[PDB]
């Protein structure tokens, strides 16, 4: 019994919520008898009895030890946790609520643990995750409150990011591109997002910009009989998500955002490719209702009549979503959760790379008009040596891209690199 | 022109007159600047009464008869006049009573109001799926078209279909309330 | 329309969270119009458009932006909270949990109206009051 304290403290607050007169009091005692026995320091004082009438709506009361408890106890974080989600299921659907009530003021403990000079330790605390992200997908009904205290405030400790994020990855890929967990996992995201935004953006972002790289070293005719493939289109749908309200941080990061719009334009099943439609949409709405850039008011007219250009059946024809009404529609299912995507209608459109100038530049007269107000801004230098690199490597399926892209961009040229386009051509 | 059709009767004869004329109506309302009108707003007002009588729907399947399924077509008719006909059109209440004028045009408004919603429930696919959506399609353009040049007296009878149980329906209603605001 | 500011941000706040994609953006459309008509003081800022994918998630917006208008908006108070109880009786089991997390930083405003010189105001609390009894009484998983 002194080796498990922390599993007996959860019996003690799961049963003192019940509903049956004589077991709140039974609960009571147990309590008691642990604090006295393992000297756990609490605010009041408890006294061992027989005969008490405990009232019903006993909930203020627990979630008061639990939090008190958790501030100054904290060895027993992760032993409580682990009993803790064991017991969610198990529960009724009242009882459910509860749980979440004092659950919440533990998660903030894992601070410590989770670099816990790799002791085995750390091999914990990620098995907890992993339990976390199983109720979510299950518990439709309590969806909209478990976004607000397990992943809203769990998404707010720095040291703790790098870990989560990596599980959301490694669950979504074993469902596949369509599966319900890797579904489930993109919404997630946003909420994990709010608290860090100028971090879950740039390791999002990092991840994508690595992957395209890596194909380099098993060159495929094209990206959908890569290998990598799989890990490209859900890294996708991360972004998508994460693009609205600027919670991928533009105003650092558009660089890196045209660069991989340009490699994933009219590719993909009808799905993906209205996805990055939507994606250009919201990285321009962002920068029109952005406070760190200061536009000047003739810099955002310029912006506002290329947001409308982009939503003209001219650009639906580019991107390869002709004969779609909407892409909102398209691009987000509504039964998401319940059932997994169902491809078909392989048969697949062609792309143009006359159709990726148009767009190329249409982006780059965008970039330009910001450069103006920005003073001192290396946007421009930083996209070209991203295409710079891909358009001299042998890549059968990016380098024809990063070509048509690489001379709309450019500003100098000199006599070493006509060479080498020239001696491509031969 | 209508008196004459409205009391001609229902037969599989006499429906096929009660759709061209309706289609008239609204093929008169696409030249209403070129045309002269004596009183053109004390006109537009009986032409809705008329024909707001003839939109019935469920009459197909208690008539037990699927030749009368022109009927599905009469309500989808109907209601494309009433659109036309509604589209800008103030209301105003004959003068049979002696009441208050802005008492009138509320009772007045909530007399359509009811009658559009009670066809909207109908169309509810749960309860020809292209009939259907483009019924309920209309039958919702309509109610638009009455609404906003009727904000004032009509306004608070239709806040409830901000939490319709119709999502697609719930969606149109937001955007023509955006546009009252911007108006000045 | 311009007495009922309050009457209309429940029905922009409610639908946000819906899971309809089409009827997301149109709702935020009406919420970028009610700020600029109104002068209502928000945190960011809002520019009307069409096209827009908003994810289905959209639960720590909508408590962020009502936070804000509640701090810095008491006078809407009264007519808001009415309906939005209103408006939970309506919605499903899912959107239900919704309300319950941005209603909640108004009613720490209800301290001015309770004592609003007997004008009529007093007796509009008490209604909420027990409107919020009723939720109570019927809701018991919750």
């Amino acid at each position: 019994p002194k080796d498990v304290p922390g599993t007996l403290l959860n019996i003690a607050l799961l049963n003192l919520g019940s509903s049956d007169p004589s077991l709140r009091s039974a609960a009571y005692n147990l309590l008691c008898a642990l604090t006295c026995t393992f000297n756990l320091k609490i605010e009041g004082q408890l006294l061992e009895t027989s005969g008490l009438c405990i009232p019903a709506n006993n909930t203020l009361f627990i979630v008061s030890i639990s939090k008190t408890l958790a501030a100054n106890e904290p060895h027993l974080t992760l032993e409580f946790l682990e009993e803790c989600i064991s017991g969610f299921s198990k529960s009724s659907i009242e009882l459910k609520h509860l749980c979440l009530e004092y659950m919440t003021p533990w998660l903030s403990n894992l601070v410590r643990f989770c670099k816990h000079n790799d002791d085995a330790k750390r091999q914990r605390v990620t098995a907890i995750l992993d339990k976390l992200i199983t109720m979510t997908i299950n518990e439709k009904q309590m969806y909209p409150s478990i976004q607000a205290k397990i992943w809203g405030s769990l998404g707010q400790i720095t040291d703790l990011l790098d870990v989560v994020l990596d599980s959301f990855i490694k669950t979504s890929a074993t469902g596949g591109l369509g599966s319900i967990k890797a579904e489930v996992m993109a919404d997630t995201a946003v909420a994990l997002a709010s608290g860090n935004v100028k971090l879950v953006s740039s390791k999002v972002i990092g991840r994508m910009c690595k992957i395209i790289d890596k194909t380099c070293l098993s060159p495929t005719p094209t990206l959908e009989q890569h290998l990598m493939w799989d890990d490209i289109a859900i890294l996708a749908r991360y972004m998508l998500m994460l693009s609205f309200n600027n919670s991928l941080d533009v105003a650092a990061h558009l660089p890196y955002l045209f660069h991989v719009v340009t490699f994933l334009v009219a590719t993909g099943p009808l799905s993906l490719r209205a996805s990055t439609h939507g994606l250009v949409i919201n990285i321009i709405h962002s920068l029109c209702t952005c406070s760190q850039l200061h536009f000047s008011e003739e810099t955002k007219q310029v912006l506002r009549l290329s947001l409308t250009e982009f939503s003209l059946p001219k650009f639906y024809l580019l991107f390869g979503i002709s004969k779609v009404k909407s892409a909102a529609v398209i691009a987000f299912r509504s039964s998401y959760r319940d059932r997994s995507f169902s491809p078909g209608s392989y048969e697949r459109e062609t792309f143009a790379l006359t159709s990726l100038e148009t767009v190329t530049e249409a982006l780059l007269e965008i970039m330009e008009a910001c450069m103006r107000d920005i003073p001192t801004c290396k946007w421009l230098d930083q996209w070209t040596e991203l295409a710079q690199r891909f358009a001299f490597q042998y890549n059968p399926s990016l380098q024809p891209r990063a070509l048509v892209v690489f001379g709309c961009i450019s500003k100098r040229v000199s006599h070493g690199q006509i060479k080498q386009i020239i001696r491509i051509l031969s | 022109l209508v008196r004459y059709v409205r009391v001609l009767g229902n037969m599989v004869h006499a429906i096929q007159i009660k759709t061209k004329l309706c289609q008239l109506v609204e093929v008169m309302m696409a030249r209403r600047d070129d045309l002269s009108f004596c009183q053109e707003m004390k006109f537009r007002n009986k032409m809705v009464e008329y024909l707001t009588d003839w939109v019935m729907g469920t009459s197909n399947q208690a008539a037990d008869d699927d030749v009368k399924c022109l009927t599905r077509d009469l309500d989808q008719a109907s209601m494309e006049a009433v659109v036309s006909l509604l589209a800008g059109l103030p209301l105003q209440p004959e003068e049979g009573d002696g009441v208050e004028l802005m008492e009138a045009k509320s009772q007045l408004f909530l007399k359509y109001f009811t009658l559009f919603m009670n066809l909207l429930n109908d169309c509810s696919e749960v309860e020809m799926s292209r009939r259907l959506a483009s019924l309920r399609h209309c039958t919702v353009l309509a109610m638009s078209n009455l609404l906003n040049a009727n904000v004032d007296s009509g306004l608070m009878h239709s806040i409830g279909l901000g939490y319709h149980k119709d999502l697609q329906t719930r969606a149109t209603f937001m955007e023509v309330l955006t546009k009252i605001l911007q108006q000045g």
